[PDB]
């Protein structure tokens, strides 16, 4: 659906049907890329939909090399940026600069390996800075910690609010096993997004394209390694 | 508050809510003077 | 391992309760 | 998007039925077995005349 | 308080209003 | 010591001891 | 012949000799808790962790998941999902059923739907005796407390996430947060139950005990005197006058039941009605009415507050919800 | 009465205890064929199908089920060493399920 | 009313038969099994 | 998905037909007391 | 009167002596319906003599004044109660009419004839005869499909009804264009009972609740018609029971539903209960904080949507489970709230956000702060919180009294639809004072059942 015929329905004809998850598709518009007029624009409905969840998993077995696999989605229907506001800038030859400030950037997501194995992530492109052509507005955002640092364990432990230690085993409060009671890491990391824009509607001043993003997915405040996922799809914004 | 030409039987209302309670109870009195037969 | 266990006896209370049902001791009459 | 849904959670359809086939099982199954009932109504009685139920 | 008494004044003249009926109808006639 | 060999053990000896004992006191009270 | 094809299906279903009688109730009792009873054995032994919670963190409940049976249990559904209907065909894949909580929402509507019809086959088959009928009504008091739990208080509360885990310790940790938000053990309709079924296991041992002294001499002291009745006989093997004229001692000679098909409804509705004001109980809190709540209730003079024990269940109160579902409260009020 | 050896000779003269009493060693000769297939798929290790394969690793009835086809799992991992996309019904998993089906079927009917 | 229907008997002879030989195979084979 | 829905579909209805139309083949006359 | 030995009822059961007695049984119920009509007169002026305009209707414990309320008498706009004379005549008017209920009642009980039988043939009935029944049944029918209309045209003509969805905020609003379109009104009867769908409890304007009452009062009257010209069909003699008893446990069965339908509509809805007048709903309050600490904490300078909260989810603003932009929280199960206050907010796709950042009105977040003190959490002694909270305030919902008392109603008459339902099929069939002890069916079955 357009970004009109979206709108163009009430709330509880699009409630439960899956469509308010998704991107407005970008129907009218050529991919000619250069009728976009060159100069600064704030950039609000900038939304982005994935297609793809893949995760950088080891292999299986012992002389397996690690890609990227397949899986399937634990989470229901939580898992689009949508409405992100922010400046977009373009050059005079095609150098264009994405950049983000507010909005939902962040959507939280488990994702199951084939094997069983649930991997959960953020996914987000949140301060996002990225530079290049229109084929490649390369940049890098930040992924904050998966849980909050007042988050707390199912023993009592946290960053912020916690006990520090495992209170139920008395003699063996603190000991060798403090790298999951006595540090609760909460660190944010970086992950490397890939825009590309491949749509201009110039009249309505509305861009869309495809990103390719890879970013960390979770370290249980600091007690797994973080793996990296590859998220691919869809996005959408509009210039005005 | 009921409307002033009302408000001194507002004593009277009070009890009002409460009567379907004794009708209840008052069958139970009727079938104590019969002696519950 | 104990959830091996724990299923064994967790069908082993289910086959009492089978065999109670239709290999009871028939109640006689008279 | 990601996965393929049914997307019938909050909907509210007629007897949740999404696909036609589905109302079509519903009178099917329902019609399938009214017609045996029917048939079959021959060995229930002929409670034709008009005191003629379980009654007190 | 007068508005306090004669809610009591109120509930004892009606409490007894049940009960008066199945007294005098007890003591006259009896067909209750 | 292993898990196996205590209970094998003990296994060998009360399944078919107590079978031999069912079948006694079955045959003894007759 | 001339009977039809479904006339020959009526009286099987109808049929007493059965060896389980499944009458028309048993036509949807059977296949129901047949469903129920195969996906919580499946559940209660496989089930992958399920965020119950909504907040992205999964419980264990499983045997394979490292629990017990003390710590095992179906988990509820997720807090996400709420009072929407997830069967398996509204998930992508089973997998993400199994990650909501949707074993749960499948055991509780066969089993609640099976219950139903359990209590409607213990009328029908009372019918095709012959017999009365209440048993059925007896049984309606389970099936009440059942229906609250699973059904009514996910309905008031708004999420099948509240309902009650189908485990031992899931059932405790549903007690514990219930007298932390609606406080219980201060609501007088789980008085009134705690009273059915204290009064339920008095009366128990009361009426078990006088029957059992009252037994005539039938049989020797090398045999059980449980050999002294035979199945069908007609006369009545123990002494109704000699339990009624020992309990008359023992208390008032009035307050005794001489009658005892009296006595047997009094047996059966001390419970039943006990247990029908705590399934109200449960289900008046649901809706969030709650227990007495006498906090700060004894002041002296100079408008200072004197402490009671309804003070310190409170202390004990307010510690758990505190800290039930620790990490799901962004807001100071646990409206939900 | 018999000897403790010669307690079976109850079911030669009647056929429809036969039935019923080779229906229920054969409900419990799949019953074993599931429960070991159960019991070796916990611990099999299908990391190094190479250096630690089947035979090594005490598999006794896995090599009965690979032989006739029978080369994935759902736990994603395979014999040759791969990753199975799709491991069907007839996975280990899925004929060790499919013996117990089949033992509580043949000792109803060896009841009946 | 199966007529097919026979007793087990086992006589105290045959009992302390029995009895000895899964504990002489006990005291046997469980040097082995304890290894 | 819709696989299991139509079964199920079908199932439940064979089912609730069986209830409905049970106590709609005369289940007020299956009593032992005559009249 | 009458006694024991001569109708084999105890005291405790005396009621079932006028089973066959018509015209003690009339009696019966006029003076029965006096009582409702009684209360209905005494506890609407209990409510009028207690009302504070200081104070909102749903705080002083009004559950009478709300329904008069709701009909648009002496209400202006955004809930505001202009005066309280409209609902002092209608607690006179019951208060007077039940004297002539109570007149009649004790009439009939006392004076009037046992069994209006062979004296006045119309009234006459025999519990049995399957004509007069239907016959009965189609008069009331009339009775309650005139009575359904008398809500149609005092929302299309008489005024107006209050409708909380009108532009502008909540006032009385004439129904000028009822939903008549058979999809819509038979699309709730069919629609599932669960979350997003609410069975019939999600009507969700008032033009469909009018003109499902046009349905409602036309297939009464067609329905009542039908009756009276037909006799029930041979599959229904088949069928049913034909007693006095089992007639009170067709009813028994059919209001014990309708108890619990009412207990879960005063709990969700806020159209035909609207919230100016019952208070928020159990979904409405939870949604009214998260909407609360996402207006102060916004102007404290914080952005409500890229605020992660503790679990990762979103303190403020999450996604629904079928892709809406939701309020963050525990509240995220009601997220399929809907209310006037917070509908201008939203658009399609959820919750809009650039919407909820520039454009929260002031009275959206004055309406959504009284919501939130005002929680349909309580005590039995009305105190008025969460279990662990102090005697401050004084507050329990009438949405809390509505819904438990007629989940409790409504559970009661269920069990005295297994109680009567078993017992006329039973004392029909004969064996309902026991087993005949000369032919007990057991005897004649055959064991190991
Ligand atoms: C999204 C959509 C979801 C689905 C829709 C959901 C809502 C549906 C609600 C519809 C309303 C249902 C109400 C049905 C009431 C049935 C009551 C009954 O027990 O009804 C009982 C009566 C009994 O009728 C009488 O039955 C008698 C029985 O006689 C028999 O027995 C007699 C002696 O007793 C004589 O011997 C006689 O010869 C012998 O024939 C006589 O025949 C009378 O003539 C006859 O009037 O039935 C009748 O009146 C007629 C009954 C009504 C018609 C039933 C139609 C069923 C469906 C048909 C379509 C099926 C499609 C199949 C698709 C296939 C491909 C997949
Ligand atoms: C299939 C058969 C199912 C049987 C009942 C299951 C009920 C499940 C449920 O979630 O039912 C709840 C529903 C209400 O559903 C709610 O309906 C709400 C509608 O409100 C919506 O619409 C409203 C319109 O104004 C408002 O605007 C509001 O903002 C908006 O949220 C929402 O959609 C909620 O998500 C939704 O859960 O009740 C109803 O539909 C009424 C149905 C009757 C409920 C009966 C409950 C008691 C059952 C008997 C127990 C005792 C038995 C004793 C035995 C001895
Ligand atoms: C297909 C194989 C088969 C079948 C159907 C039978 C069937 C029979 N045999 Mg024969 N038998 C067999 C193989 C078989 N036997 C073999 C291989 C031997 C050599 C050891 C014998 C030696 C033998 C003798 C010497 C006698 C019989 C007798 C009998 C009869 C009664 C058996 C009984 O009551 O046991 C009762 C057994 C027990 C109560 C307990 C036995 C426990 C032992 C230790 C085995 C443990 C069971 C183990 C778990 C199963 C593993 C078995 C393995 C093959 C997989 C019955 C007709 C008797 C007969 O003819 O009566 C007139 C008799 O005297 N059999
Ligand atoms: C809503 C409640 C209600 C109603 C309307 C009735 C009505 C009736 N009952 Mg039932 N009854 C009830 C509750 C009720 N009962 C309860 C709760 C019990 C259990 C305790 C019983 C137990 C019971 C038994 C055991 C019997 C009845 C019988 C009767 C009938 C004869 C009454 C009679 O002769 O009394 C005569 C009593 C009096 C005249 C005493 C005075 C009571 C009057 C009516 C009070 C009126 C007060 C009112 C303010 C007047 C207003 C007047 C108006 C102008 C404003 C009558 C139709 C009898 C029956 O079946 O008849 C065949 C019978 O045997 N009742
Ligand atoms: C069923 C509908 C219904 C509903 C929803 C309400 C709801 C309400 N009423 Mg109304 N009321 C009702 C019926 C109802 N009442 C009836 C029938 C009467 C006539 C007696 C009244 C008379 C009345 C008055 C006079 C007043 C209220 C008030 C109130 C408010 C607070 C009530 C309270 O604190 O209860 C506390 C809770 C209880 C009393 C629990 C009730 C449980 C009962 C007693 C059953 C107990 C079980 C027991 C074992 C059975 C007893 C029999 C056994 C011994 C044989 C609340 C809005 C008050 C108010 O706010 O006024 C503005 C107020 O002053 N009501
Ligand atoms: C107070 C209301 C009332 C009562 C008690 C009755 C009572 C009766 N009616 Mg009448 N009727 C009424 C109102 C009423 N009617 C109205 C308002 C209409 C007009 C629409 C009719 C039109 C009508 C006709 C045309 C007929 C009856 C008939 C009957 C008899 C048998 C009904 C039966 O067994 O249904 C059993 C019901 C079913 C088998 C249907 C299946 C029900 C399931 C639950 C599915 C329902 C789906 C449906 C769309 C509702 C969905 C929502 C639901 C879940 C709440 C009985 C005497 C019959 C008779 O003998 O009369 C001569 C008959 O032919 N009625
Ligand atoms: C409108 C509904 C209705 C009608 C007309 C009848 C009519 C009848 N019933 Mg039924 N009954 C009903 C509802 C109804 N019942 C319900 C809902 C239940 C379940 C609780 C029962 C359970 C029931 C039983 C168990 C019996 C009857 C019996 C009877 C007969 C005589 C009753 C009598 O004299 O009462 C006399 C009244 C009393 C003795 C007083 C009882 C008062 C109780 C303690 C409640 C007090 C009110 C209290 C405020 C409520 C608290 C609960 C609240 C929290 C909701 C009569 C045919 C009897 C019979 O003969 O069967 C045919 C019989 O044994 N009924
Ligand atoms: C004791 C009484 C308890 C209180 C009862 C109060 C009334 C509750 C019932 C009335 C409300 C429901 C009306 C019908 C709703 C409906 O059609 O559901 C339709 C729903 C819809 O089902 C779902 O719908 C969704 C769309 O909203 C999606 O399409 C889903 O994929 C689909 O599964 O089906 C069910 O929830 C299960 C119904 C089948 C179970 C019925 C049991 C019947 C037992 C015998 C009855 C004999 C008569
Ligand atoms: C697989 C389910 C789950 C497994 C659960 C494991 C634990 C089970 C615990 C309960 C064990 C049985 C208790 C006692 C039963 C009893 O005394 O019945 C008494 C009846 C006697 O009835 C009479 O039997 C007569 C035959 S005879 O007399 O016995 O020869 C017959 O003629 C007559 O009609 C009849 O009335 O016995 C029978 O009918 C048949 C013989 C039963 C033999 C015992 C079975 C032992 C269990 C083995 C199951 C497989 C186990 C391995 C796989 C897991
Ligand atoms: C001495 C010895 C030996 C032998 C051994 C043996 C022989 C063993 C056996 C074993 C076995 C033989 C085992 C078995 C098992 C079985 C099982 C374990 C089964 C199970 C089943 C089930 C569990 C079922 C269930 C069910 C039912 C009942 C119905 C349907 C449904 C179900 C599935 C649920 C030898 C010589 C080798 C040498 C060494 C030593
Ligand atoms: O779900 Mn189970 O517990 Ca009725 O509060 Mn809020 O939510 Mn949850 O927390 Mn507290
Ligand atoms: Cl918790
Ligand atoms: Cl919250
Ligand atoms: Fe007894």
């Amino acid at each position: 659906l357009t970004f009109d015929e979206i709108q163009g329905l009430t709330y509880l004809q699009v409630k439960g049907s899956g469509i308010a998850n998704t991107c407005p598709v970008l129907e009218s518009g050529t991919t000619n890329l250069k009728e976009l007029k060159a100069g600064s624009y704030k950039l609000e409905n900038f939304c982005i939909e994935p297609t793809s969840f893949t995760v950088k998993e080891e292999s299986q077995f012992k002389g397996g090399e690690t890609e990227f696999v397949k899986t399937k989605l634990m989470t229901r229907l939580t898992y689009t940026l949508d409405a992100m506001s922010g400046s977009f800038k373009v050059g005079s030859d095609g150098s264009a600069e994405l950049k983000e400030d507010d909005g939902i950037d962040y959507a939280a997501t488990t994702v199951q390996l084939p094997g069983g194995e649930r991997v959960a992530f953020l996914f987000t492109i949140k301060q996002f800075d990225g530079k290049g052509t229109l084929d490649g507005i390369k940049g890098d955002f930040l992924v904050p910690s998966y849980r909050g640092s007042s988050f707390l364990d199912p023993k009592g432990r946290g960053g912020s609010t916690g006990y520090d230690n495992a209170v139920a085993l008395p003699a063996r409060a603190d000991a060798e096993e403090l790298l999951k009671e006595n540090v609760k890491i909460t660190k944010a990391l970086k992950g490397s997004a890939v825009f590309s824009v491949a749509k201009v509607d110039p009249v309505t001043g509305e861009i869309a394209g495809v990103f390719e993003s890879i970013q960390p997915s979770d370290t249980d405040l600091g007690a797994k390694p973080p793996k990296d996922i590859k998220v691919t799809g869809l996005w959408y914004a509009q210039l005005k | 508050k009921l409307p002033e030409a009302y408000a001194p039987f507002a004593p009277i209302v009070d009890v009002l809510p409460v009567i379907p309670v004794f009708f209840i109870l008052l069958a139970f009195v009727w079938q104590a003077a019969v002696s519950f037969r | 391992m104990e959830a091996l266990v724990y299923t064994f006896l967790l069908v082993g209370t289910l086959g009492i309760i089978f065999f109670s049902i239709f290999f009871r001791d028939p109640p006689r009459m008279i | 998007l990601v996965d393929e849904r049914m997307n019938g959670d909050g909907t509210g359809r007629p007897f949740g039925v999404n696909d036609p086939v589905l109302g079509w099982v519903l009178l099917g199954v329902f019609g399938t077995m009214w017609a045996i009932w029917f048939i079959g109504q021959k060995d229930l009685g002929d409670f034709e005349d008009a005191d003629d139920g379980l009654k007190l | 308080n007068i508005e306090l008494a004669l809610t009591l004044v109120s509930l004892v003249l009606v409490v007894s209003a049940g009960p008066l009926v199945v007294v005098l109808l007890s003591a006259r006639g009896g067909n209750l | 010591v292993n898990i196996y060999g205590l209970t094998a053990t003990a296994l060998f000896i009360i399944i078919p001891t107590s079978f031999l004992l069912i079948l006694y006191v079955k045959t003894a009270s007759t | 012949e001339n009977s039809s094809l479904w006339a020959r299906f009526c009286e099987w279903i109808t049929s007493t000799e059965n060896r389980l009688y499944i009458g028309w109730f048993g036509v949807i009792m059977i296949p129901c808790l047949l469903t129920a009873t195969s996906v919580f054995i499946i559940a209660f032994i496989a089930a992958p962790p399920v965020d119950i919670d909504g907040i992205r963190e999964p419980v264990s409940g499983s045997l394979l998941y490292g629990n017990n049976i003390i710590t095992g249990a179906v988990i509820p559904t997720s807090n996400a999902i709420g009072l929407h209907f997830y069967p398996i065909w509204e998930a992508a894949s089973l997998d993400e059923w199994l990650y909501n909580g949707g074993p749960y929402q499948l055991i509780v509507c066969h089993f609640l739907l099976g219950v139903y019809c359990y209590m409607g086959r213990e009328w029908e088959l009372s019918f095709r005796l012959g017999m009365r009928p209440w048993i059925a009504v007896a049984y309606s008091a389970p099936v009440a407390a059942a229906s609250a739990v699973f059904l009514v208080y996910p309905i008031g509360q708004g999420s099948f996430s509240d309902g009650m885990p189908l485990g031992i310790s899931g059932t405790f940790n549903f007690m514990i947060v219930f007298q932390a938000e609606h406080n219980i053990l201060m609501h007088p309709f789980h008085m009134l139950g705690v009273a059915g079924v204290f009064g339920g296991s008095l009366f128990s041992a009361m009426h078990g005990s006088l029957v059992t002294s009252s037994l005539i001499r039938e049989t020797t002291e090398n045999e059980s005197a449980n050999e002294g009745y035979r199945f069908g006989q007609e006369e009545e093997t123990y002494n109704i006058v000699a339990a009624h004229g020992y309990f008359g001692r023992l208390i008032f000679q009035y307050a005794s039941f001489n009658n005892s098909r009296s006595l047997h409804f009094f047996l059966a509705a001390w419970p039943v009605i006990g247990i029908w004001f705590t399934a109200l109980g449960l289900s008046t809190m649901a809706f969030n009415l709650n227990g007495f709540n006498f906090n700060q209730s004894v002041v002296d003079s100079q408008g200072r507050v004197l402490n009671t024990w309804a003070d310190i269940i409170n202390r004990a109160n307010l510690g758990m919800e505190v800290m039930h579902e620790r990490n799901a409260h962004n807001f100071p009020l646990d409206l939900a | 009465g018999l000897p403790w050896y010669r307690v079976h000779t109850v079911v030669i003269n009647d056929p429809g205890r036969l039935i019923s009493v080779h229906l229920m060693h054969t409900a419990l000769v799949s019953g074993w064929a599931g429960s070991m297939a159960l019991f070796e798929i916990s611990v099999f290790d299908p990391s190094d199908p190479v250096l630690n394969p089947m035979w090594r690793q005490g598999m006794f009835v896995l090599p009965f089920m690979t032989r006739l086809g029978i080369t994935q799992s759902w736990g994603g991992w395979t014999i040759s060493g791969e990753t199975a996309t799709n491991p069907g019904i007839w996975s280990y998993e899925g004929v060790a399920a499919a013996h117990i089906i089949l033992s509580g079927a043949l000792f109803l009917a060896s009841v009946w | 009313p199966n007529p097919n229907k026979q007793v087990v008997e086992l006589n105290r002879t045959s009992l302390y038969w029995g009895l000895l030989l899964i504990f002489v195979l006990a005291v046997l084979f469980s040097s082995y099994i304890f290894n | 998905m819709l696989t299991l829905k139509i079964f199920v579909y079908t199932v439940v209805t064979f089912f609730v037909c069986l209830f409905i139309f049970g106590f709609l083949s005369n289940d007020p006359a299956r009593n032992p007391g005559k009249n | 009167g009458r006694d024991q030995e001569t109708t084999g009822f105890a005291w405790w059961s005396g009621n079932a002596r006028l089973i066959n007695l018509s015209g003690k049984l009339l009696g019966a119920h006029v003076a029965h319906a006096g009582l409702i009509v009684f209360w209905a007169g005494a506890m609407n002026l209990f409510e009028v003599s207690h009302f504070v305009p200081e104070k909102p209707m749903y705080e002083q414990g009004l559950i009478l004044l709300p329904h008069i309320a709701t009909l648009g008498y002496g209400v202006g706009p955004g809930g505001e109660i202009i005066d309280t004379f409209p609902y002092f005549v209608s607690g006179v008017l019951h208060l007077i009419s039940s004297a002539v209920l109570g007149f009649g009642g004790v009439y009939h009980s006392l004076i009037g004839p046992e069994t209006l039988e062979e004296s006045y043939p119309f009234f006459g009935y025999v519990w049995k005869d399957k004509n007069k029944m239907t016959n009965i049944l189609g008069y009331h029918l009339i009775m309650l499909g005139l009575g359904a209309w008398l809500l149609v045209w005092k929302a299309m003509y008489f005024g107006g009804v209050y409708d909380t969805w009108a532009p502008g905020g909540g006032d009385v609003r004439v129904i000028t264009n009822p939903t008549t379109n058979a999809a819509v009104i038979f699309g709730y009867l069919v629609k599932s009972p669960f979350g997003g769908d609410g069975w019939i409890c999600s009507v969700d304007n008032m033009e469909d609740i009018i003109g499902g009452h046009i349905w409602i009062g036309t297939l009464e009257i067609l329905g009542g018609i039908w009756h009276i010209y037909t006799t029930p069909w041979p599959w229904a003699r088949r069928a049913f029971v034909w007693s006095g008893e089992a007639y009170l446990s067709y009813s028994l069965g059919a209001i014990g539903v309708m108890g619990f339908i009412a207990c879960c509509m005063s709990w969700f809805n806020n159209t035909a209960y609207p919230s100016e007048f019952y208070g928020p709903t159990g979904p409405e309050a939870s949604q009214s904080q998260a909407f609360t600490f996402l207006v102060r904490d916004q102007r404290l300078g914080a952005n409500v949507a890229s605020a992660q909260g503790p679990t990762g989810l979103g303190k403020y603003l999450m996604r629904s489970p079928t892709g809406e932009i939701i309020f963050g929280g525990e509240t995220m199960r009601f997220w399929d709230f809907r209310g006037p206050w917070l509908e201008p907010l939203r658009g399609p796709n959820g919750l809009d956000l650039n919407k909820l950042k520039n454009d929260i009105q002031p009275w959206q977040e004055r309406r959504a702060a009284e919501y939130m003190t005002h929680a349909p959490l309580g005590s039995l002694n009305s105190v008025g919180g969460v279990a662990t909270e102090i005697n401050a305030v004084n507050f329990v919902s009438p949405r809390s009294w509505l819904a438990c008392s007629h989940f409790c109603l409504g559970f009661f008459f269920f069990i005295g639809h297994l109680w009567h339902a078993g017992r006329a099929r039973a004392a029909a069939a004969g064996f309902e004072k026991g087993i005949d002890r000369f032919d007990e069916p057991v005897l004649s079955m055959r064991p190991l059942d």
